[PDB]
RNA sequence: CAGAGUGUAGCUUAACACAAAGCACCCAACUUACACUUAGGAGAUUUCAACUUAACUUGACCGCUCUGACCA
């Protein structure tokens, strides 16, 4: 029932989210964040943090981000989030990386489509 | 656009898929130190190369103005690659003619 | 895309120098002639 | 709006762009690079595409002329008859360059005959009287000139 | 009539002299990635955050935890960087990473961040359902 | 004018005729390459009439059999002969004439007498008005002994510079010392007489140029010379 | 050889700790090529001590920069 960010059809990304999801990429780590609209975070799982890391043989590979799209997924479960969005670009979109990303979250239980909200 | 001539598709072995990812890590990082080796030899003749101009400036400055003017008979230049052996003094292939298909 | 099986062929210039080249026909050597 | 103090933070086209050389500077460089292997040819004008952007200096542009195929007569031994002997392709590569300063003109042709392939030829030349500049022009690009000559 | 800007242009400081000497982004993420840094940032004019944002105030949030425990930097930097060079020498470890069919123990990893980031995340957690301002005021 | 003197040199440069010898490791580049070749190329001419031939003569009128045209192409492989990367120069080590070390690049040095001591040391001409220090460095190569060589000249700048004093000998006011400036040339074709050549000049690689130069003098040189 | 200055892979007023980070840089795929994009690998706190976190505060040592010494 919580009215949802309307707006913003002139600029990328739209803002019509209760919570987001967002992947960054970098160089040497791939960080996934999960926040809500009005900035705060919720939960993240990087790969900088130690306890993944004694398991992962590399930060930077699709193994990762498999380990932890999986890592997400059971801190999801165990924070009470269920219904997410996600507005990747086309061309991470088409990374395979990202898809079995996608895959991690319907074997873990997270959903990627906010339910739409009851005005009436 | 013969079919005949294709050939058939040789299966990938294994292990030779792991001698290919061995070969292409070390690839990468041999190329490294190929560009390494080169970006370095580049800013040392350019530092030393500055360190003239400016000793040369102090020196005289009337050498500086024709030193860094263009000279205009550059740029004829032609160079050829080398070659596998040293060319033999004393050969004389026969005769022959050439001709253009364009 | 498309293209025929290049042996590793050698050619001879004019002063007799060697160089590596592919070729269609397994000529593995050649010389040019005099013109 | 135009009276407020953040009048213009909308400007973006002032960050946006509207041969003879210098007396310091060359005003257009060529180099040319002929092969009888194609691979060899287009491997080490990459090689020199990749560099010359490292350096940071501005490159026009790279084509393609139609390539020329040369056949190899041979004399037949013990006869005066010429017989199809080989079927040569020379492949020319070439790389506009523009800008290139005359101090750094030694190291740059200093590294490109040090690196040069086997079996490939390399030249430095101006090419200027024949630039003609008869280059198909863009929709936007004949607006804004044809504004200006009016 | 013009005013006097109350401070710095978004651009003043690209200059425009070398504008074709300078350097594209040539890429829509390149351009991005300067677009939500430098959106965060505080500016003189009226943003979106200054409206909608929520506010916080300026006093630092106290703080009433236990201190912090104290660890060796570099002898677990030390642990740490010849943990995962063993891990890398194994081609067995190496062949899974290539082949994208490795996989982690979740339930050991999440041991693992009870103890070295659980703390920390369940503080940020906790800030955002809203446990620190309700109690504790 | 100043107590510094003016001095133009030349490092004669000649590059290598034939190419690098191949690390071991570019060994499985081309035969990588090769072998991504005929796994993805498809039948050549050559392969075509092999497979005909192949298959008629297992069914049962070409004269001349692909494996036939390998042989006697193969055979005149035994008849010719190519050129030898090693001369007899590389087993001598003479480090005077043209055919030592073809696959790496060669620089001349000359001996001079200065300070009642000989000195490996590249060849040198003082500074005149109204002359370039480029046709100093010509001028260098006329006043080499019985030299007939042509030298590609690029660019205007100097390549390098070496000051050294004297050892409180002839240092005086007017002169203190005297500075001299490299050049880089590339040497086309020329050779020097059989007149001298031992006690004339000689010719070494980046390795073993320190063997032969000051170590000062030989760092400021190797700041600008290459070992590619 | 002496007297001053300096020290994180190339850069960074990155490093509160939870953690040695970001970019630049290299290879393969597309392209004549560049560039974008996808998929890969390479990286650093110069070394020893100081009640101890300590690249971070203090020493010694080591490595670089400048000036004098030596100088063909």
């Amino acid at each position: 029932v919580a009215r949802k960010e309307r707006g913003w059809r002139t600029v990328f990304p739209s803002r019509e989210f209760w919570h987001r999801l967002r992947v960054i990429r970098t160089q040497h780590h791939v960080e996934a964040l999960v926040e809500h609209q009005n900035g705060k975070v919720v939960v993240s799982a990087s790969t900088r943090e130690w306890a993944i890391k004694k398991h992962l043989y590399s930060t930077r590979n699709v193994v990762a981000c498999e380990s932890i799209g999986r890592v997400l997924a059971q801190r999801c479960l165990e924070a009470g989030i269920n219904f997410m969005v996600y507005q990747p670009t086309p061309w991470e979109a088409a990374s395979d990386s990202m898809k079995r990303l996608q895959s991690a979250m319907t074997e873990g239980g997270v959903v990627l489509r906010e339910p739409q909200r009851i005005y009436e | 656009l013969d079919k005949a001539r294709e050939r058939p598709q040789v299966e990938l072995t294994f292990e030779e898929t792991e001698r290919r990812a061995l070969l292409l890590k070390k690839w990468s990082l041999y190329k490294q130190q190929e560009r390494k080796m080169e970006r370095d030899t580049i800013r040392a003749m350019l530092e030393a190369q500055q360190e003239a101009l400016e000793e040369l400036q102090l020196e005289s400055p009337k050498l500086h103005a024709e030193a860094i003017k263009r000279d205009p008979n550059l740029f004829p230049f032609e160079k050829e690659g080398p070659h596998y052996t040293p060319p033999i003094p004393n050969y004389q292939p026969p005769e022959g003619r050439y001709n253009d298909i364009t | 895309q498309a293209y025929a099986r290049l042996y590793p062929v050698l050619l001879v210039k004019q002063d007799g120098s060697t160089i590596h080249i592919r070729y269609r026909e397994p000529r593995r050597m050649l010389a040019m002639p005099i013109d | 709006y135009k009276t407020k103090p953040t009048h213009g933070i909308g400007k973006y086209k002032h960050l946006i762009k509207a041969n003879l050389g210098t007396d310091y500077e060359y005003g257009v460089l060529n180099i040319h690079l002929t092969a009888y292997d194609m691979t060899l040819a287009e491997s080490y004008a990459q090689y020199v595409h990749n560099l010359c952007n490292s350096l940071s200096i501005k490159v026009e542009e790279s084509y393609a002329m139609p390539t020329k195929t040369i056949e190899v007569l041979q004399l037949q031994d013990q006869g005066s008859k010429m017989l199809l002997d080989s079927v040569l392709t020379t492949h020319e590569r070439v790389v506009q360059i523009s800008g290139l300063s005359a101090t750094f003109a030694e190291i740059f042709l200093e590294i490109i005959q040090s690196s040069l392939p086997e079996g490939v030829r390399l030249s430095v030349k101006e090419h200027t009287e024949e630039d003609f500049k008869g280059r198909f022009k863009a929709r936007p690009e004949l607006e804004e000139l044809l504004a200006k000559l009016k | 009539r013009r005013t006097p800007p109350l401070g710095p242009m978004p651009n003043s400081d690209i200059d425009l002299s070398n504008l074709e000497r300078l350097e594209k982004y040539r890429s829509f993420d390149r351009y991005r990635r300067r677009a939500e840094q430098e959106a965060q940032a505080p500016h003189w004019w009226r943003t979106y955050r200054e409206y909608f944002g929520e506010k916080t105030d300026p006093k630092e949030k106290i703080d009433i935890g236990l201190p912090p425990p104290k660890v060796s930097r570099t002898q677990q930097l030390l642990e740490r960087k010849q943990a995962i060079q063993e891990l890398r020498a194994n081609v067995e470890e190496e062949r899974a990473a290539r082949l994208r069919t490795a996989s982690v123990p979740l339930d050991a990893v999440r041991a693992e961040w009870e103890r070295t980031c659980g703390p920390y995340h369940k503080q940020r957690l906790a800030e955002y359902y809203g446990l620190y301002r309700d109690l504790f005021h | 004018g100043s107590p510094w003197r003016l001095l133009g040199a030349l490092c004669l440069q000649r590059p290598p005729v034939v190419s690098k010898p191949l690390t071991p490791l570019q060994e499985e580049m081309a035969s990588l390459l090769q072998q991504i070749e005929i796994e993805r190329s498809l039948y050549s001419d050559h392969e075509l009439r092999a497979l005909d031939e192949n298959q008629r003569l297992a069914k049962k009128q070409d004269i001349l059999l692909a494996q036939d045209l390998e042989d006697m192409w193969e055979q005149k492989f035994l008849q010719f002969k190519l050129g030898a990367r090693i001369t007899e120069a590389d087993e001598k080590n003479d480090r005077t004439s043209l055919n030592r070390k073809l696959d790496r690049n060669l620089v001349l040095l000359v001996r001079e007498k200065f300070g009642d001591q000989d000195v490996w040391i590249l060849p040198q001409a003082e500074w005149q008005p109204g002359e370039t220090l480029r046709g100093t460095a010509e001028r260098t190569l006329a006043t080499l002994s019985e030299n007939n060589m042509e030298a590609k000249f690029l660019g205007n700048a100097p390549c390098g510079h070496y000051t050294f004093k004297f050892p409180q000998a002839m240092r005086t006011e007017s002169n203190l010392g005297a500075k001299v400036f490299f050049f880089k040339a590339l040497l086309l074709t020329g050779d020097f007489s059989q007149a001298g050549n031992k006690g004339h000049h000689v010719w070494v690689t980046k390795d073993e140029l320190g063997d032969y130069l000051k170590p000062k003098y030989l760092a400021q040189v190797r700041r600008f010379v290459s070992d590619l």
